[PDB]
């Protein structure tokens, strides 16, 4: 609503990579091929990223804008088209850190 | 991840070094559960930890490979804001706009600086929108969906609709850009009279500002959307108000060639 | 090391299918049509079993590669979207929704909104479309207001030209 | 620098 | 105005037996001059059918009475052998230049 | 040209000031209904299929054609922001 | 290095087929630039034309060879040098190596010579890149000749002696760039390759050994030779070029005709007879028009198009494929589900469409049906069919249209189908369908055409033969040239071509000037002189004299200095023909133009229009997948790009929303342009722009990575671009 | 009023035009100007199309004295050779000594050509185009009537042997050769001045953009003195400089302080009109002024941004700036643009030098 | 040429420090702010002492108070990570940075001098004045 007058970069705190974040991808499962959906929770989950369809759901429990900002009680999925499934992150939590290069070198 | 052909799909490099990165972090977790001697922890964590270059910046430290096909840098994010041409890069290389168009031009001796020969034909695509409402105003159609397919072949338009156009437009005005943009007259405004063919009347006093000579240059011209951007566009951006060049207090409006050679 | 999963299974039939086309390749000089090795393969082969698993075979293709002559091409500008209504489509929705809409006012809700509903709605049952009322009052209403409601449309074509 | 050879050296 | 081979669907084909081709001689026939009478003569259809190892002139064209041929000699074609050749080719009364786009008869 | 665009020129303190104006008069000059003018008996706007661009051609020729006039008024903050929409709805016609 | 022929006509492909490139194995010259290799050496004498170089970008980098050029053993261009013995010249020749060139003093050509003698002490010879003034007894060597100094492509410019190097350059690109015309014609000047190059190259079909002709088909001559044998020769009726130009071979022997060995039989795609014949001789007077011909711009009398005169055929090639979807196979059948049959009438064939049928932009080449969704039917449009016609054939219409631009009259079509005969089919490729369509393109204000020196122009007026400059004899002039494009660039090759042209007219004949031998300008005078008598000497005998108009324009032109003062009119006129003008009226007002015009028989020919030449207008469609920028391809023109000095453009003026509009609902905003689309569509003053997609494409691709971008308010808080698509859950 | 800013004194060439047009856009009014131009642009193509003048080839006169002032600079270069031939003058004496001939005697056609029209042809075809601001290039002129004499080599080194032909006789093989070999280098320098010319404006505009006309008069008056005269053509001697250079200087600019001049007192503040900038000159002709005292971009206080004092007058409009300007870019561009123009006409000319400043 | 000189001096160096440390290369202006408010509203003159610089019209902008104008050219890489570090609020002026945003440009219209300005009409002029009339109560 406000007009946006100031950009500014900070630094990432681990709570906020967390913050951002939808769910852990915690497996290197894309898609398997005899269904071109998402794997189990890996990289394209419908969960950690989003559903993957216009105002429905996964499974179609609710499918119109009416309830347009409710979520699923089986499965998890609040609409709006698949843009949120563009914009939205996850995080993989890291077992022992490691460091950014573009700090380091 | 795109089906392509065949059912050939395509992937943003991303993914396979997100892979990596998983794979690994799982791979180390499951190494600690296990059981743990030392030299294959450290081992894997330096596999993760050049993992987590990868996706962040490629090439700093080793360069990433699609398996044997391709000795290409797997993009990495930061190939993804900088790279050869990347993000805010070829931001500023440019972008497509929606309503645009471009043809031969050719010298409109009775124009006069104010209007520019722009072919209906053209005029059509590109106020598309605007004629469509104009249509369902008027008889010619009874909806929008309607106007559309009463325009998607050539054949199928009455004459009434040309006179939809050419009342759309009426006050309008477009902008007509030349090949190097060099200086802000490298843009300018002025009024269409919609005509015949598929050359574009341009008036021979700008041909100046704009560096064009007719063996065939080509230029684009774009629509002013907003109430607003026609208002500067035909305020402060049409031909016949900025006489005066930039750069020096000369006319940049003078008889160029054939002119003064009649005076 | 795939990019897609692929069972051990299909890994093991992959290699089969190599060695197969190799062997293949041994004498005809002829690249195999899949008709060799189906046979050569064995019991339940076939071309489209071949053809399909080849198919499989083939790794992806990097959607950021160096496209055209080699300068400066990135190869994923030039597939289109699917899901995104292009402006054509947003102004369908606008329409048909406006004038869909104005239609399920006027009528009786009773039989209306039961297969406005039941179709627009939720999934795609004539019994257990209508609440109390049984199945003659459904066909019966749903037949003569879904006829009085198009032969009027009939009249102030407004819906005609499809939409689709 | 080259992390092939460190590991190898690593347990070899 | 207009013309009709027989066994020719589109201006861009060669016939058998025809050194020239349907695009030569449609030339040729822009070259014809006719002359009628009276203004009953809006549109006249000439007509025209040689075979064989036959030079084809515009004298060939069977006479119309209230019509006139001034371009008798003109050549329309060379038929060799098993050439068959039998068109009709209308004739119009008009003023300036007319695209065969613009009327499409 | 277009139409003493020099007077216009003159009638403001900035020239992009000039296109702010005319801009925005266009734009109530469509919203709250076209005739919300200030000159349209006697010599009007003019377009010739008929004569009819009395009612609805180009928005902003008529507002340079009104702002050449002495009746508008362009200020910093001549009247309430909110309140400006509200009286102005109430007092035109149209829709 | 191999690429598509080029073949727009002959003598494109011809050169294409020995042009040299640097960009190779990378080993030898790369990108980078080695500036001194890029520049015109010495040694390229005889060996490279020196013209030929593709102004711009890759500039010095490629060029085809020279004409007496040959790789003699090792691909060393060895350019021959006769030799010279003395004060003696010799009719033998020395293929020498760049090297061994040094050696010597060599002398060019235009020495004058007796024989086998020089003829002056002080005569031009360059000993190594080293002009200079030798004597007789030190001339060693002589250079071959004027041609093969260049290359082929160039060597065909009339007087290139009189322009300038630069110029004339484009005079040998514009070639390469020339089509086909249904009617081809010889230049009234050549300058003596013409013949060569249709032979050399394979355009004309000449004759094995004498003999008589036997039948004379339009698709075929046999011959019969006097050995006692006959044979078939067929001709390439109608066939497509690589970039789309006709290629007929025109029989142009009758029915039993004694043939000398190596006589045209038929003539090529461009040539006359034997001649080659690009573009054709216009009549052309050299004035300015109101502005229709103002910077480069070309006026053109209607009357050339009544002739078919400058008219192409071109042909495009429209394919579709059917695909085997794993949702259904894509049938391609008659059937166009949705609305009606007046489409479907040339869809005559079930499917394909019907040869000889007049195809406009949108109707169906060929239809095509694929399925519906990905892989679920549809809610909503299930309750549509139903309320209808449920039973409703739920596939797609997916059928190869006419692309806007232009069709013509479907000339062939090819249609493979599963039992392939011997040819190769793609996988998942279940059939293809060529659709071969031809059109004749009439000139038009579009277009471009150019003579052989580098004029170059645009048409920008068709003008009524009713009113454009006529010459007092009826007789009107075809195209109005401007002057003012001839001083700056320095070609008067042209003019002196126009003038020859001239004479040729009244003469009826066309000559052979060589590259710096040629014609000079007393014969030429000569000719005209000649050309005055046929002109005026008909006009003497018809029964008439001289006008108001010609007296009234002479005594303007004698205060102009062009004619001798106290001579007759008649001796006056012949002066001022000699100089190579003649007295032109207005056509529109029938008064005489002040002061004598020139006027000529000036060969030009037309330019092939590329495919950005459609003009290229869009105003919605498809966009990319990951860039949501606007993407063309198929159908959809595709947007037009507005590069950084284009927004400065904008920046410079007080263009905000515009630029503000440019980079987000005309490009990016994916919010923006639907409602951008519909709020034009209800005629609502288009909506207040949302955030770009580049903006979160891009702090997106920046949180990717550690950093943590986020906009902020008046007072330092947060405020929000992505919509509401980021608080979590 | 037409009259008055008319002179029908003389030819109508581009300038005088250019002047008229100028003068019209102060005196009578913006608008009232593009009637001016639409009216001259058309009278001038009709005329043109009555006059008749065409290019033909006796037309490009070649001048009488061109075989004299060739044979002269033929037998002289002779003695130069005698001269060598002897041991006079060194191997590179000659070589120097021969081009400075030609160099001279080139000179010497060209002025020989345009005396020819000047004299006997003033109304010839390819004479007037280049008199009127129309077509045409002194130097190009040159290469049909008169002749083109020197073509450098591969290097740089130019040739010892001139181009004796002109465009109207036959161009020989030879001196087309050689045209080759600068021919190449020229293109390749033009893709070069493009690219870097890109280069510059694209720079130009990173450090610029920011700059925006935002104010109030700002208050700061620290001002630059604009000099009339410069110190050294030939060592010291004080001289008028130019009178475009001199506009360049001051036209549309903010006095700092007032100046009393040749009668006339500008006031402080006051944007000095064209008028103006030509009352100083002639003051300064008089001895009155040696600088001036004028508001500038250099001085400003707005930290980022310029304002309308310290700007000027021009906006693409003749009236002071209007605030809100973009002039960041506005002048990054006016320098981009010409930068392409920069051809070189061990020390460096050209866009090289203003990569270096 | 001079609005762009001028740019190639907007920077000077630093010999006699008050709230950053000496060397350091800093925008001129930037520096009569610090000086000016130093001196003359919070005592105790702390002289900032520097010395003019001249950078080239490329180092001039390569280095900027905007993060995201350096952004676009020099080194992506860098520019952020010292941007990031700092917390850096651009505050948008100029119009590369305000156009990678999609941001109505801070130049031309965009003028805070014009962006805010109304049009009446005299018949809405006395239309408001009566809403004011109406609010004398009862
Ligand atoms: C900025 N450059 C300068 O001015 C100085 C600094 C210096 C320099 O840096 C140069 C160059 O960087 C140019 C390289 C070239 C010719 C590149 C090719 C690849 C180019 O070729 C063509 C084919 O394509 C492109 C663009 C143009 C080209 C040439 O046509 C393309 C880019 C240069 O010429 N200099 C001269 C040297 C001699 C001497 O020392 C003199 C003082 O300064
Ligand atoms: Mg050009
Ligand atoms: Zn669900
Ligand atoms: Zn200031």
């Amino acid at each position: 609503k406000k007009e946006v007058r100031k950009v500014r970069i900070a630094l990432a705190s681990p709570e906020k990579i967390r913050s951002w974040s939808y769910g852990e991808v915690e497996k290197p499962e894309t898609i398997n091929y005899r269904t071109l959906k998402p794997e189990r929770d890996g990289l394209f989950d419908e969960r950690i990223f989003g559903p993957i369809k216009d105002y429905e759901c996964a499974c179609g429990k609710y499918k119109r804008q009416r309830f347009e900002g409710k979520v699923c009680e089986r499965c998890g999925v609040e609409v709006t088209k698949s843009i949120v499934r563009r914009y939205r992150m996850g995080h993989i939590e890291l077992a022992t850190p490691a460091a950014h290069i573009w700090f380091v070198k | 991840m795109v089906q392509v052909d065949g059912g050939r799909f395509a992937t943003s490099d991303l993914n396979d070094l997100y892979r990596r990165l998983i794979n690994r972090n799982n791979r180390l977790k499951k190494l600690l559960a296990q059981g743990a001697p030392e030299i294959i922890i450290r081992n894997e964590k330096r596999m993760l930890q050049e993992a987590v270059d990868a996706l962040l910046d490629n090439g700093r430290r080793g360069a990433p490979v699609t398996n044997p096909g391709s000795d290409r840098p797997l993009r990495s994010l930061t190939d993804i804001l900088s790279g050869k041409q990347g993000r805010f890069r070829q931001n500023l290389l440019g972008k497509r706009v929606d309503y645009s168009g471009r043809s031969v031009i050719v010298v409109g001796p009775q124009l006069k600086l104010h209007q520019c020969g722009l072919p209906k034909r053209m005029a059509l695509e590109l106020f598309k929108p605007f004629l469509l409402k104009k249509m369902e105003e008027k008889g010619i159609a009874p909806n929008v969906k309607a106007a559309r397919r009463m325009l998607e072949r050539q054949r199928d338009i009455k004459d009434e609709v040309w006179d939809a156009l050419e009342e759309v437009i009426h006050g309008k005005v477009v902008l007509l850009n030349r090949a190097p943009t060099l200086h802000r007259l490298g843009i300018q405004a002025f009024q269409p009279v919609l005509v015949e063919g598929q050359s574009i009347q341009l008036h021979p006093l700008v041909c100046e500002a704009f560096n064009a000579d007719f063996d065939g240059d080509q230029m684009a011209v774009h629509v002013p959307l907003s109430s607003f951007a026609q208002a500067e566009a035909r305020i402060q951006m049409l031909s016949a108000h900025n006489l005066l060049s930039p750069a020096s207090g000369e006319p940049l409006a003078k008889p160029s060639r054939d002119i003064i050679l009649g005076l | 090391a795939r990019t897609i999963r692929i069972p051990v299974h299909m890994v093991e039939t992959i290699n089969k299918l190599s060695r197969t086309a190799r062997q293949l390749q041994q004498e005809l000089g002829r690249e195999p049509t899949y008709e060799e090795i189906a046979e050569a393969m064995g019991p339940g082969w076939d071309a489209k079993r071949v053809e399909e698993t080849l198919k499989i075979a083939q790794e992806p293709v990097s959607l950021e590669t160096p496209i055209g002559d080699e300068k400066d091409s990135f190869y994923g500008d030039f597939i289109p979207d699917e899901h995104l209504p292009s402006p054509v489509d947003a102004a369908t929705q606008s329409l048909l929704s406006e004038e869909l809409e104005k239609a399920l006012s006027k009528l009786s809700e009773r039989e209306a909104m039961v297969l406005k509903l039941r179709k627009g709605l939720i999934d795609g049952e004539e019994v257990g479309a209508f609440f109390g009322v049984t199945r003659e009052r459904i066909r019966q209403i749903e037949n003569k207001a879904l006829r009085k409601l198009k032969y009027h449309e009939s009249r102030t074509r407004k819906l005609r030209d499809f939409l689709d | 620098k080259i992390s092939t050879s460190d590991p190898v050296r690593q347990y070899l | 105005t207009s013309v009709y081979i027989e066994d020719v669907l589109h201006e861009f084909s060669t016939i058998p037996g025809v050194k020239e081709d349907v695009v030569e001689i449609i030339l040729n026939l822009k070259e014809l001059v006719v002359r009628f009478l009276n203004p009953s003569l809006q549109t006249v259809t000439l007509l025209l059918k040689a075979e064989g190892p036959k030079e084809v002139k515009a004298r060939d064209f069977l006479p119309v009475a209230d019509v006139e041929i001034m371009n008798p000699d003109l050549h329309i074609a060379t038929l060799e052998e098993g050439g068959r050749l039998n068109m009709e080719v209308r004739v119009d009364r008009g003023v300036g230049y007319v695209p065969a786009e613009k009327h499409g008869i | 040209a277009e139409p003493g665009i020099d007077k216009l020129f003159g009638m403001v303190d900035s020239k992009y000031r000039l296109t702010v104006v005319v801009a925005k008069r266009a734009q109530q000059l469509l919203r709250h209904g076209f005739k919300n003018t200030v000159l349209e008996p006697e010599e009007r706007p003019k377009m010739q299929t008929l004569e009819g661009l009395f009612d609805d051609p180009n928005a902003e020729t008529w507002a340079m054609k009104e702002l050449l006039t002495g009746r508008l008024v362009f200020g910093e903050n001549l009247v309430p922001e909110d309140r400006l929409q509200k009286e102005m709805e109430r007092i035109y016609p149209g829709e | 290095l191999s690429q598509f022929k080029d073949e727009t006509n002959p003598l494109s492909s011809l050169r294409h087929k020995r042009r040299i490139s640097a960009l190779g194995p990378g080993g030898l010259t790369r990108e980078r630039a080695g500036f001194d290799v890029r520049d015109v050496h010495r040694t390229h004498y005889g060996r490279i034309c020196p013209v030929e170089t593709p102004e711009g970008a890759n500039i010095g980098l490629i060029t085809s060879l020279a004409a007496y050029a040959r790789v003699d053993e090792l691909g060393f261009i060895r350019t021959p040098y006769r030799r010279v013995v003395g004060g003696v010249v010799t009719d033998e020749v020395v293929y020498m190596t760049a090297t061994e060139e040094d050696r010597y003093t060599i002398a060019q050509a235009n020495t004058p010579l007796e024989g086998n003698r020089i003829a002056a002490e002080r005569v031009v010879a360059r000993r190594k890149g080293e002009p200079v003034i030798v004597s007789p007894e030190e001339v060693e060597f002589m250079d071959v000749s004027p041609k093969q100094v260049f290359s082929v492509n160039t060597n065909l410019i009339p007087f290139l002696e009189h322009d300038d190097a630069n110029r004339a350059l484009m005079g040998s690109n514009m070639q390469t760039q020339a089509v086909p015309l249904i009617r081809a014609q010889a230049p009234v000047v050549m300058t003596g390759l013409e013949e060569r190059v249709v032979r050399d190259s394979l355009a004309a079909l000449y004759a094995e050994e004498d003999g008589e002709v036997a039948k004379v088909d339009g698709n075929r001559i046999v011959v019969r030779y006097e050995d006692g044998r006959l044979v078939e020769y067929p001709l390439r009726r109608f066939y497509r070029s690589n970039q789309g130009t006709a290629l007929d071979q025109r029989p142009r022997v009758v029915v039993g005709q004694r043939v000398r060995k190596g006589d045209l039989l038929a003539d090529g795609p461009a040539s006359e007879n034997g001649f080659l014949a690009l573009g054709q001789n216009v009549l052309v007077a050299i004035m300015p028009f109101d502005g229709y011909n103002f910077e480069d711009a070309i006026v053109i009398s209607e009357e050339l198009l009544k002739r078919d005169f400058y008219t192409s055929i071109h042909i495009e090639r429209y394919e579709i494929e059917a695909r085997d979807t794993k949702l259904g196979p894509e049938r391609i059948t008659r059937d166009i589900p949705h609305l009606s049959e007046a489409a479907l009438r040339d869809l005559d064939e079930e499917g394909v469409v019907r040869i000889g049928a007049e195809v406009k932009p949108g109707d169906i080449l060929v239809g095509r049906t694929s399925f519906k969704g990905e892989s679920e039917p549809t809610p909503e449009e299930r309750l549509l069919r139903s309320i209808f016609g449920e039973k409703a054939r739920d596939v797609k219409d997916t059928s190869l249209r006419v692309p806007p631009g232009e069709g013509g009259i479907v000339v062939r079509t090819v249609r493979l189908r599963r039992g392939d005969p011997g040819v190769e089919l793609k996988p998942g490729v279940r059939e293809v369908v060529r659709v071969y369509v031809a059109q004749k393109r009439k000139l038009q204000v579009g277009d471009k055409l150019a003579n052989r020196h580098g004029n170059k122009g645009v048409v920008a007026k068709i003008l009524p033969v009713e009113d454009m400059p006529h010459l007092p004899d009826g007789t009107p002039v075809d195209v109005i040239l401007n002057p003012l494009g001839v001083p700056s660039r320095m070609n008067l090759g042209q003019i002196l071509e126009t003038h020859l042209g001239l004479a040729g007219y009244f003469l009826g004949q066309r000559y052979i000037s060589p590259i710096f031998d040629g014609a000079k300008e007393p014969e030429i005078k000569e000719l005209l002189a000649q050309a005055f008598e046929v002109y005026f000497g008909k006009r003497k005998g018809e029964g008439f004299g001289v006008d108001k108009r010609e007296v009234e324009v002479l005594r303007r032109a004698e205060k102009l200095g062009l004619v001798t003062p106290g001579k007759t009119p008649e001796e006056q006129l012949k002066e001022l023909f000699l100089q190579g003008k003649v007295v032109l009226y207005d056509g529109r007002t029938g008064e005489p133009i002040e002061g004598p015009i020139v006027v000529g028989q000036m060969f030009i020919m037309k330019l092939y229009h590329m495919v950005e030449d459609k003009m290229h207008a869009r105003s919605t469609g498809p966009y990319s997948l990951i860039t949501q920028q606007p993407l063309g391809g198929k159908a959809q023109f595709g947007g037009q790009r507005f590069g950084e000095m284009e927004v400065w453009a904008l920046e410079a003026y007080g263009a905000a929303h515009t630029l503000q509009e440019m980079l987000t609902l005309k490009s990016d905003d994916i919010e923006g342009r639907n409602a951008a689309y519909e709020a034009i569509i209800k005629g609502e003053d288009v909506p207040e722009p949302s955030v770009p997609e580049s903006f979160r494409v891009l702090v997106k691709e920046l949180q990717a990575l550690a950093l943590d971008v986020q906009t902020l308010d008046e007072k330092d808080n947060p405020v929000d671009i992505f919509e509401g698509l980021a608080s979590k859950r | 009023v037409a009259w008055e800013l008319i002179q029908l004194d003389v030819p109508q060439e581009k300038n005088s035009l250019k002047d008229l047009v100028y003068q019209a856009f102060l005196r009578l009014g913006m608008e009232k100007t593009a009637r001016l131009l639409d009216a001259l642009k058309y009278y001038g193509f009709t005329f043109s199309t009555t006059s008749g003048i065409t290019i033909g080839i006796d037309d490009a006169v070649i001048p009488e004295e061109k075989k004299q002032y060739l044979e002269e600079a033929d037998r002289k270069l002779l003695q130069i050779e005698q001269a060598y031939e002897m041991g006079f003058l060194t191997d590179r004496e000659r070589y120097d000594q021969i081009l400075q001939l030609w160099t001279e005697t080139t000179e010497k056609v060209t002025q020989a050509v345009f005396k020819n029209f000047e004299e006997n042809y003033p109304f010839n075809p390819l004479y007037v185009m280049a008199q009127s601001g129309a077509r045409g290039n002194p130097q190009q002129i040159r290469q049909l009537c008169g002749l083109r004499g020197l073509m450098q080599k591969p290097s740089g080194e130019t040739f010892e042997v001139p181009v004796r032909s002109s465009f109207r006789e036959g161009l020989t093989v030879l001196e087309y050769f050689i045209s080759s070999h600068g021919a190449r280098k020229g293109g390749a320098d033009t893709a070069l001045r493009t690219a870097d010319s890109g280069y510059l404006t694209r720079k130009l505009v990173d450090v610029t953009h920011e700059i925006v006309v935002r104010e109030a008069d700002c208050g700061t008056t620290n001002y630059i003195s604009v000099p009339l005269f410069q110190p050294d053509e030939v060592t010291r001697s004080l001289r008028l400089r130019k009178r475009a250079d001199i506009e360049a200087g001051l036209y549309g600019r903010v006095l700092a302080r007032e100046v009393e001049v040749l009668g006339v007192r500008l006031e402080e503040g006051r944007y000095l009109s064209m008028d103006d900038v030509h009352l100083l000159i002639k003051a300064a002709e008089a001895g009155e002024i040696q600088e001036v005292p004028v508001r500038s971009p250099l001085t400003c206080q707005t930290r980022y941004g310029v304002c309308q004092k310290c700007y000027g007058y021009d906006l693409s409009m003749a009236r002071p700036v209007s605030i809100g300007e973009a002039v960041g870019i506005v002048a990054a561009q006016s320098i981009g643009e010409p930068g392409t123009q920069l051809t070189m006409r061990d020390i460096t000319q050209g866009l090289p030098r203003v990569i270096e400043l | 040429i001079e609005i762009v000189v001028r740019q190639m001096m907007k920077y000077v160096e630093v010999t006699d420090p008050g709230d950053s440390r000496l060397l350091e290369g800093q925008v001129l202006e930037k520096w009569d702010v610090e000086a000016l408010n130093e001196r003359l509203i919070a005592e105790g003159k702390t002289p900032v002492a520097w010395k003019p610089l001249l950078m080239g019209v490329t180092k001039s902008a390569l280095s900027t108070k905007s993060w995201l104008s350096a952004a676009s050219f020099q080194n992506t890489t860098h520019v952020l990570t010292e941007a990031a570090i700092a917390g850096k609020k651009d505050e948008l002026i100029g119009l590369k940075e305000n156009v990678i945003l999609g941001r109505l440009i801070p130049a031309g219209t965009g003028s805070d001098f014009v962006r805010f300005t109304q049009v009446v009409d005299q018949k809405t002029l006395k239309a408001i004045e009566e809403a004011r009339k109406e609010a004398v109560e009862a």
